[PDB]
């Protein structure tokens, strides 16, 4: 027997082994009956919106924009204060961001049905970076381990807003 | 038509009339329903199989 | 707990845990917000 | 207003019965003692009744003689949060549990055992399509353009 | 079958735009209960001459202030049709029966299942000879300008209704229309 | 007295014969199926209607078919 590498007292885990982030965490074995590439599509996806969600609260309370509405330096009561309309364009925006990137295939039963499509991957590389493939592993490792910090780092900054109230200073 | 083929019940009174079927085995002999076909749905009697002639079975392309 | 997590996948053991669920998050919603006659928006 | 209605914020039949709902429950209130968890009990009732009466007042809402909320679902966006707007909620979330059930059983009626697979879920799969039914108006008008929602002359059909 | 069609240029790609598919569903289910994709030009074609004269008749009179002699002077076109229904009803109704005839000679039933004598907008129509010898992609070419602008007219018209309904949906309108 | 019908979808599995509880049905020589028997009904006087023969009767709609008609103390299996 193999056993993980980062739980050691735990049979490696299977479906992992060609990935950018293979430690063998996986005890529920959650990548046994849930495909590791909507997974790990899921995971970018999730670590990205956290990070520019946690970079939005640190900026939100330090800088905000001129007016009335957009005047709360806390997140959470942000939220209420700008009113239902300004949100509801992000999340149109959000909706035909996510349309038009992913070309209509958006669901889990139809993304990754013909394959051909690298988990995460976009193609979204304007100024270059990741050209060399030397260092490219070492990104994707990178945007993984602060994709996953910034999930931990977000609920903690909802949650201090929540039993505070005041902000996160 | 022969043994493995695909077919469609022309018989009207049959619980798997305009479904297919797969037929077992066409009779040589001269029996009046030779064609025996396999369904997967069962019937009201709880058969799954019966014999029909060669004017009710047509067989898909 | 091979079979027995095939013994959770069977029809009464999942409609008895969804409809649990389901019920659960409803009297939740009617405890938080009771009394909604109409649309909150 | 619409229908000889009348708005509840100004219907003193409405404001009626919320004064006797109020003296009712505080009538029940008297005969327990201190804070003790029954008055407490019958003091979250009465501002529970407060409240709703209040909400109903400030809601658009149209009364009739006898004070209580009448629902205009004519179709007028104007009273539109009565029926059009649970309506289509509704046909959302009914849209999605029929689009997911109709999908397992399409998807796991191409299996060697069918059957098996209805009252043994396969829940992975089940899984699989129930979170793909958010997409269930767009699914729906992409699988009727392609004929492959409709089944044309296959289906059975009795003896006359 | 759309991609033999007059209706599609470079604005939407080189392909004909049909996001819904919808001269498509004819040939779906049914014997006919969607219309065909000639009944569909045929009301491109009306819905658009429609709209132009539309537009051209809230523009000249309500803005220019040009008026025919015995009529309302309404600069709405919201009041003007019952304005102009009363004060001369024998023009209406020579109007409507203009309209009766000049439809019911260019009958397009025949159009909702596919077929017929006539093509998509024939309606012989020209007096003053602008397609009396034309090269047959001349030809395409202006029943697709006329295409074009009639779509702009619809939504031209369609602002105007929404403007009317709506204030301010229409940014720039009252900007560029300064009187109403 | 009830009628029974024989029909040439019959494969001569016996099956309605040996199910009759009043000895109605029986098998006789036939060409028209592999076991080259057929059910016949010559004894549609003792028939009591129960139907039993047609219940194990497998040929798709049947090949016994028995068509309740006129009443008669056989028929209505009168003890008494
Ligand atoms: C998850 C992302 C996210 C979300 C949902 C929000 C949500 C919100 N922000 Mg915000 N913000 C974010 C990230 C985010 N922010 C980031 C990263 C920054 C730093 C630049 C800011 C800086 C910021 C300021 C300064 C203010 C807000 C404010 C607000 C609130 C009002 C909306 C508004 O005016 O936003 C305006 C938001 C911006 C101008 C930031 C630009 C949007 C970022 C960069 C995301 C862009 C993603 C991009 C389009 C797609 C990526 C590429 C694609 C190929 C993947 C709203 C609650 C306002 C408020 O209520 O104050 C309390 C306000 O004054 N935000
Ligand atoms: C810690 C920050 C961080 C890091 C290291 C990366 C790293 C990466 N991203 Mg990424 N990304 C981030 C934040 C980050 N991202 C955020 C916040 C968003 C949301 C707007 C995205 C959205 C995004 C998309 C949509 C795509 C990438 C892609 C990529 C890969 C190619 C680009 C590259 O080499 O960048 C190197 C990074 C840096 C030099 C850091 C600069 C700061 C690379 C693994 C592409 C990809 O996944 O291809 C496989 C791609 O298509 N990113
Ligand atoms: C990056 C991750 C991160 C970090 C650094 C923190 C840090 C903190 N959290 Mg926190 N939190 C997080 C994620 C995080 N949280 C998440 C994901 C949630 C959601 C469940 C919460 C929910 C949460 C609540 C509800 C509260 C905090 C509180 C606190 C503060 C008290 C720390 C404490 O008692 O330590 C104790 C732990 C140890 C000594 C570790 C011993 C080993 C501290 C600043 C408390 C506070 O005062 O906030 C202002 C508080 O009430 N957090
Ligand atoms: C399965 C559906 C479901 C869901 C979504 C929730 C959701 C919730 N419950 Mg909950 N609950 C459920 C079933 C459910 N409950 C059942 C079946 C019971 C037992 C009868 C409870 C007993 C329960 C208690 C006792 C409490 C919650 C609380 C809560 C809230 C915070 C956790 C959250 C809204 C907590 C809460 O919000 O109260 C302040 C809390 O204290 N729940
Ligand atoms: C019994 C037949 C019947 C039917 C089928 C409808 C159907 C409708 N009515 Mg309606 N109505 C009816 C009787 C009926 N009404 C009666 C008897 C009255 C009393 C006078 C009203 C008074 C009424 C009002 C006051 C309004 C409606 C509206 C609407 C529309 C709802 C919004 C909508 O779909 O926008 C999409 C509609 C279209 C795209 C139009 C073409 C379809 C819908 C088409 C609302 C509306 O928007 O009307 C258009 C609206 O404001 N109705
Ligand atoms: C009366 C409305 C109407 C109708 C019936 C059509 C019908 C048609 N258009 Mg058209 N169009 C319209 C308005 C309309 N258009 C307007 C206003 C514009 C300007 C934005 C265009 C721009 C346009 C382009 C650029 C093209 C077409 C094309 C077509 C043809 C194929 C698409 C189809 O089947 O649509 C059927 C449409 C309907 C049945 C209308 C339903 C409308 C519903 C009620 C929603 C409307 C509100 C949103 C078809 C003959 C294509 C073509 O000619 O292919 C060769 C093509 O390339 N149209
Ligand atoms: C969709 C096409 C359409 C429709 C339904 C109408 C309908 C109407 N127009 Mg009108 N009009 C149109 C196109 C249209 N017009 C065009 C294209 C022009 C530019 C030549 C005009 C110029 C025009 C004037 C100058 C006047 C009307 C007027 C009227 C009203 C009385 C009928 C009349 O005298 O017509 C007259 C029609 C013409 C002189 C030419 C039409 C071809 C009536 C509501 C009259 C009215 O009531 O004013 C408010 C009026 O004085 N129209
Ligand atoms: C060719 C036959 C014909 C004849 C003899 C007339 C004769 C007449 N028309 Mg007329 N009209 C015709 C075709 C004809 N029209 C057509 C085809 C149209 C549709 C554009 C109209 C639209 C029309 C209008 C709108 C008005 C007349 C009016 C008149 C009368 C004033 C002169 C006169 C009796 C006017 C009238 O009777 O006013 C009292 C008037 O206002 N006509
Ligand atoms: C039952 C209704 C009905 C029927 C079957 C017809 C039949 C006919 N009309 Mg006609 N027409 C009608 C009503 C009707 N008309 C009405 C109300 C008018 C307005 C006054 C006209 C004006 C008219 C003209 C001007 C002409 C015809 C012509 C014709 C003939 C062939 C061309 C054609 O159909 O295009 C015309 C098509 C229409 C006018 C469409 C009418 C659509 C109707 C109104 C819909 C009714 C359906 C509805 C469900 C009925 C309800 C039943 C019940 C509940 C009461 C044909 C015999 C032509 C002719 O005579 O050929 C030599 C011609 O030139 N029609
Ligand atoms: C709990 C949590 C993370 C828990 C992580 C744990 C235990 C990790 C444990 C480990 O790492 C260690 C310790 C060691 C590792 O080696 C092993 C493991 C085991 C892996 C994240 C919560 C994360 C919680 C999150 C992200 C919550 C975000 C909430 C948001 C955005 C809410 C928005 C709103 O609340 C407002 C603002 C207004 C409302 O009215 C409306 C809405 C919209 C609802
Ligand atoms: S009824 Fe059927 S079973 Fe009973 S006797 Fe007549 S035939 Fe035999």
């Amino acid at each position: 027997k193999v056993f993980s590498k980062s739980v050691p007292f735990l049979l490696k885990p299977a479906g992992l082994d060609g990935m950018v982030g293979d430690v063998g965490f996986d005890p529920l074995g959650f990548a046994t009956f849930i495909d590791i590439r909507w997974l790990r599509e899921a995971e970018l996806k999730n670590g990205r919106v956290a990070m520019l969600a946690f970079l939005g609260f640190i900026v939100q309370e330090f800088i905000r924009l001129p007016g009335d509405l957009y005047s709360e330096p806390n997140g959470v009561k942000a939220f209420f204060q700008v009113g239902p309309q300004p949100l509801l364009q992000i999340f149109l925006f959000c909706g035909f961001l996510e349309f038009n990137m992913h070309k209509g295939k958006l669901t889990q039963v139809d993304m990754f049905e013909d394959g051909k499509r690298e988990p995460g991957n976009f193609g979204f590389d304007p100024l270059g970076f990741g050209k060399d493939p030397a260092k490219r592993e070492r990104y994707a490792l990178a945007e993984l381990k602060n994709g996953r910090l910034a999930m931990i780092a977000i609920g903690g900054l909802v949650h201090h807003a929540l039993v505070t109230g005041h902000a996160t200073f | 038509i022969q043994k493995g083929s695909t077919v469609r019940i022309l018989r009207k009174e049959s619980y798997w009339y305009n479904e297919s079927g797969t037929v077992v085995v066409v009779d040589q002999s001269k029996v009046r329903y030779p064609v025996l076909v396999r369904f997967t749905k069962v019937n009201y009697a709880g058969t799954n199989t019966n014999n029909f002639g060669l004017n009710e079975v047509e067989e898909v392309v | 707990m091979k079979d027995f997590l095939k013994y959770l996948s069977t029809a009464p053991v999942l409609l008895t845990a969804w409809l649990t669920f389901t019920a659960g998050f409803v009297i939740e919603i009617n405890r938080f917000y009771p009394d909604a006659l109409t649309f909150p928006f | 207003d619409i229908g000889g209605l009348n708005p509840c914020k100004d219907s003193e039949v409405f404001q009626k019965r919320l004064a006797k709902t109020v003296k009712k429950l505080e009538n029940r209130l008297k005969k327990y003692e201190e804070g003790t968890p029954p008055q407490i009990a019958i003091q979250q009732q009465i501002t529970q009744t407060k409240q709703r009466f209040t909400r109903y007042a400030d809601s658009n809402l149209l009364c009739g003689n006898d004070g209580l909320p009448h629902l205009i679902t004519d179709g007028r966006w104007s009273h539109g949060s009565e029926f059009l707007l649970p309506s289509i909620l509704f046909l959302y979330i009914s849209g999605w549990i029929g689009w997911v059930g109709r999908k397992y059983i399409r998807t796991v009626g191409q299996t060697s055992n069918p059957t098996e697979k209805e009252i043994i879920i396969d829940v992975p799969l089940a899984i699989s399509i129930m979170t793909s039914g958010f997409l269930w108006p767009f699914a729906a008008w992409q699988e009727f353009l392609s004929g492959d929602l409709i089944a044309s002359d296959e289906t059975i059909t009795t003896s006359p | 079958g759309l991609e033999n069609q007059v209706g599609f240029d470079i604005e939407t790609g080189g392909k004909p735009w049909d996001p819904f598919g919808f001269a498509g569903v004819s040939e779906r289910n049914g014997l006919g209960i969607l219309p065909h994709i000639k009944w569909l030009q045929e009301s491109e074609i009306k819905h658009g001459r429609t709209a132009m004269l539309a537009f051209l008749g809230v523009i000249v009179p309500g803005s220019l202030g040009i008026y025919v002699p015995t009529y309302p002077q309404e600069p709405d076109f919201t009041k003007a049709f019952s304005a102009a229904l009363q004060s001369n009803p024998l023009g209406m109704a020579q109007i409507a029966l203009a309209v009766a005839i000049i439809e019911g000679h260019y009958y397009a039933g025949d159009f909702w299942t596919g077929g017929g004598d006539r093509q998509v907008g024939a309606f012989g129509f020209d007096p003053l000879g602008f397609s009396k010898g034309k090269s047959e992609a001349a030809i395409k070419s202006m029943q697709l300008k006329e295409i074009k602008n009639g779509r702009l007219a619809m939504i031209a018209m369609a602002a105007f209704a929404s403007e009317k309904f709506i204030p301010g949906s229409v940014p720039l309108l009252h900007s560029a229309f300064p009187t109403l | 007295s009830h009628t029974v019908k024989i029909y040439d979808t019959c494969i001569g599995c016996t099956q309605c014969v040996r199910a009759c509880p009043t000895d109605v049905l029986e098998m006789v020589p036939w060409d028209g199926c592999k076991a080259g028997q057929i059910a016949s009904a010559p004894r549609t006087e003792d028939c009591v209607g129960c139907k039993r023969c047609e219940t194990a009767c497998p040929t798709d709609f049947l090949s016994v078919r028995v068509y309740l008609g006129g009443e008669t103390t056989r028929s209505l299996g009168l003890a008494y």
